[PDB]
């Protein structure tokens, strides 16, 4: 009934596999080729990271809203309880916790525990300061959103990687999008 | 018979040691739980060495047993365990497995002994040492395999050889054997084996080099410590590398061609100048504190070469030591068709062609 | 025998694995060296094509650049290839030891345990010509059941699918690899026989 | 139960790794005596008096020789053709037979953080300097 039990309770009737040996390195291979190819570019390699999210993240809301019908979200109290409580669990197995709202709270921040696209890669020095990894999630949660009517943009802060402290995405509202009705 | 034997030796020796006290008389109860394993071994080609191997932990467990300086003298009586032993392995003429069982025998006697010499006759040590490891290194090579532990073991007779004051060096004149433990994968065997070579060429005070090629040179020294000075550690043992060059440059004996890879050199934009175009300018990093060439990076043309911008004078003794690199007589009017063909070979009094 | 151990959906890896392919697409296509869309973020513009529309740009695609792409797509599936065998290793498999002189006996180990932790399932059949080339079969290629045919038109079809088989190309080429050299690793077609893809290798 | 070298040696004569514990420091420490012994140990995998028979699937441990007052210990695992060598001293070693199954806890866990380092998608293809910069910083975290 509540939107922890639906999250947990497709996790009974979704087809499964491995996380580690698959599904991090097709990430960690992806993002060597966008390194070898752009002869080790820090800044271009999340355009078209970003590029490749807002593509899969538009495919995979249809996906998200087929397997558990849901109405429209409104605003970010709903979609930070959506998110955080099904979203992640039924497409990663984890769920991130929600904190760093303003005062109209027209924002929030998305603490995650255990990333599962970054476990032990430990980048190097160069990409250390110039570099988000996974920018392929920051991707999906532009393109997941503009969909459902919102227009969104969701940023990186900091993460494990290189920073001690935590991985967290901020993003903003950024107003409400208008459905067209008439005809002219 | 044979497996009953050994699964029931294993089954009544653990339940002998179930026994808690009498450990020191329990000794004898396994060494007859070895000779009733001996016993049951009495033919076999391979499995006896084995059964030595069945010696060899138990030779591993009674010296898990006996811990104390003295017992380094129970370790004596064990080598009684390993000669008497060598007498039960003594019942062959010729093979190649019972080969290198004597040779692993006699390896662990070997080692046994100088443990127990280096605990307190000191000329004749290195003779009987050299004795017992010329007869294991004939043992081990008098087999179908195992150049790795005759090379290691050639190594250290002649490291016993330079143990006393010797001229003769055997790994010295074995530069080729040097270049195997030193053109790839080893190298604080190699670190080491050049020091040895470099010192014996420093007490050699000879000019009658290797006579298995045509290879007489006093600047052999020299061609062993480009490689020395490639394979040093940093720049703490920098002297080393200074002093070498520093005795090439005065026992000069000119021909040479080195790889360079000690230096790093990097070019820029082309450019020109007045009356004659300057261009490309260089920028080179080196590990040696004094050098001075008249580097010239060659270009090749569709088909001409300039070979141009030399500096004669060079007191520049840092990284990026940005050279000018002044290049008169530009070909074919300054064309830019000229590819990049560069030697950048630095002389200074021996060609490094990089 | 029956892990437990961690594990997310398969959906959102199929659909990755399908997006590779544009992903390739897209970086050849535009390497950026000197219709589509444009898209806002805080001082900076990034600017896209979506997927369907660069397999239609693989549709006009040059020829040279054709296999400049596919090359790509091997290495890719290469590297996933290499280091999936890699974590296989973990298994312990008792069939072979190093350079594959017996070369079936490792074709037994891949079509049962690296196809089923690929694609669910095992490879349903294989035949052997003894010069070393084998003669792959699977009914139903796993990521290729969401990719509709448009209304009979199936000749632009087979040309719009069979660039998604350069992948396992990788997967079973970084599996030889790994296991020490390169030889000669095509593909097939191979209709099938009741209600997908053939392989050949050295 | 701490050791005294590590090594890692691959399909070729090449060492991965050579990894002593406290470098930082001299201590009467020779590489030198370590590498010897690393060089027969590749020597002494062709060996007839030890034999890694292939019945099992799991990968097993050896006890080669002892030298020097140091025993070696080499697990050659078999199908990536990756031979490992951990050596440890007599006053270490308690001589008992519960310790075994710790060494070969060590052997699995350098063997984990060996597979884990080698299958990092950042580092390029081919031998860096920076596959054993990783490998000797994971160790020091293993080994203080």
């Amino acid at each position: 009934r509540s939107l922890k039990a639906m999250g947990e309770e497709i996790w009974k009737n979704k087809t499964e596999k491995i996380n580690t040996e698959l599904f991090t390195l097709t990430y960690g291979s992806i993002v060597a080729q966008l390194c070898q190819d752009y002869e080790r570019d820090f800044n271009k390699v999340n355009d078209h990271l970003y590029s490749m999210g807002y593509n899969i993240g538009c495919r995979l809301i249809e996906d998200f809203l087929a397997r558990t019908a849901l109405p429209r979200c409104e605003n970010l109290v709903k979609t930070s309880e959506v998110l955080s409580k099904c979203a992640f669990k039924i497409f990663l197995n984890i769920t991130p916790n929600i904190t760093n709202w303003s005062h109209n709270k027209d924002t929030f921040s998305l603490i995650l525990d255990e990333n599962p696209l970054a476990d032990f890669v430990e980048l190097p020095m160069d990409a250390m300061k110039s570099l988000w990894y996974s920018n392929i999630l920051c991707g999906v949660l532009k393109g997941s959103l503009e969909m459902v009517q919102l227009d969104c943009d969701v940023w990186f802060v900091s993460d494990i990687l290189r920073g001690d402290s935590q991985t967290e995405i901020k993003v903003k509202l950024n107003r409400i999008l208008k459905d067209e009705i008439p005809i002219g | 018979p044979f497996e009953s034997s050994s699964k029931s030796d294993e089954s009544l020796g653990s339940i002998i040691i179930e026994g808690t006290l009498d450990k020191f008389q329990l000794h004898k109860y396994f060494f007859i739980r070895r000779l009733r394993l001996l016993k049951l071994e009495d033919q076999t080609l391979t499995a006896f060495v084995g059964a030595f191997q069945l010696i060899k932990n138990f030779i591993e467990s009674i010296s898990i047993e006996y811990r104390k300086s003295v017992r380094l003298l129970e370790f004596k009586h064990y080598f009684i365990t390993s000669m008497l032993s060598y007498f039960e392995f003594e019942n062959v003429s010729n093979p190649l497995l019972c080969e290198i069982k004597a040779e692993l025998l006699m390896l662990k006697r070997d080692n046994w002994v100088q443990g127990v010499m280096a605990t307190s006759e000191t000329v004749f040590q290195e003779n009987f040492l050299t004795l017992t490891k010329e007869i294991l290194s004939l043992f081990n090579k008098c087999e179908g395999k195992r150049q790795r532990i005759v090379d290691i073991l050639s190594i250290e007779i002649g490291l016993l050889y330079y143990q006393g004051k010797k001229y003769e060096e055997a790994v010295s004149l074995f530069l080729s054997c040097y270049e195997y433990y030193t053109q790839t994968n080893k190298n604080s065997i190699g670190l080491k084996i050049l020091q040895v070579f470099i010192d014996s060429l420093s007490h050699c005070p000879k000019l009658d080099v290797l006579q298995i090629d045509g290879e007489s040179v006093s600047a052999s020294a020299v061609l062993t410590n480009a490689f020395l000075n490639i394979l040093k550690l940093c720049k703490d043992n920098d002297s080393k590398e200074i002093w070498w060059k520093k005795f090439m440059d005065l026992q000069m004996k000119v021909h040479l061609a080195r790889a360079n890879v000690s230096a790093i050199e990097v070019n820029l934009k082309s450019y020109g100048f007045p009356e004659d175009i300057s261009t490309k300018t260089m920028r080179l990093s080196l590990k040696n504190m004094g050098g001075d060439v008249i580097v010239f990076g060659a270009s090749d043309f569709l088909l001409k070469k300039g070979e141009n911008k030399l500096i004669l004078e060079c007191r520049d003794i840092m990284y990026g030591e940005f050279s000018l690199l002044s290049f008169e007589i530009i070909v074919e009017g300054i064309t830019f068709v000229k590819e990049f063909p560069e030697n950048q070979d630095e002389f200074i009094v021996v060609p490094e062609i990089y | 025998f029956e892990n437990s151990l961690p594990k997310v959906s398969q959906s959102v890896y199929q659909m990755l694995l399908n997006e590779m392919v544009p992903l390739a697409m897209g970086i050849e296509r535009q390497i950026s060296g000197d219709i589509k869309r444009l898209k806002i973020e805080e001082h900076h513009t990034v600017d896209i094509i979506r997927s369907h529309n660069l397999i239609h740009e693989l549709y006009k695609a040059d020829e040279e650049e054709k296999e400049k792409v596919l090359a790509r797509l091997r290495n890719i599936g290469f590297q996933i290839g290499l280091k999936l065998s890699e974590l296989l290793i973990f298994s312990n498999n008792p069939n072979l030891k190093f350079k594959e002189m017996d070369l079936l006996l490792i074709m037994k180990f891949i079509c049962r345990d690296v196809w089923k932790q690929i694609f669910g399932k095992q490879i349903d059949n294989l035949k052997t010509n003894h010069r070393g080339t084998f003669y792959l079969l699977d009914y139903d290629y796993r990521p290729i059941q969401s990719f509709s045919l448009e209304e009979d038109a199936k000749n632009e079809e087979l040309k719009m699918i069979e660039p998604f088989l350069e992948i396992p190309v990788g997967i079973i080429r970084g599996v030889l690899s790994s296991l020490g050299y390169s030889s000669e690793e095509v593909i097939c077609l191979a209709s099938f026989i009741d209600r997908g893809v053939s392989f050949h290798v050295q | 139960l701490r050791p005294c070298f590590v090594s890692l040696i691959d399909e070729s004569d090449k060492p991965i790794l050579i990894y002593v514990p406290n470098e930082a420091e001299n201590e009467m420490n020779d590489v030198l005596k370590y590498n010897v012994l690393s060089n027969i140990s590749l020597d002494y995998f062709e060996s007839a008096l030890v034999e890694w028979h292939s019945l099992d699937s799991k990968p097993l441990l050896k006890s080669i020789f002892q030298l020097e007052g140091v025993s070696v210990f080499a697990m050659l695992i078999k199908q990536t053709g990756l031979k490992i060598v951990i050596g440890f001293e007599q006053k270490s070693l308690s001589g008992a037979d519960d310790e075994f199954e710790a060494i070969n806890q060590i052997f699995e866990t350098v063997r984990k953080i060996y597979i884990r380092v080698k299958c990092n998608p950042l580092l390029v293809s081919g031998d860096e300097k920076s596959i054993i910069k990783s490998l000797e910083r994971k160790f020091d975290e293993l080994f203080i």
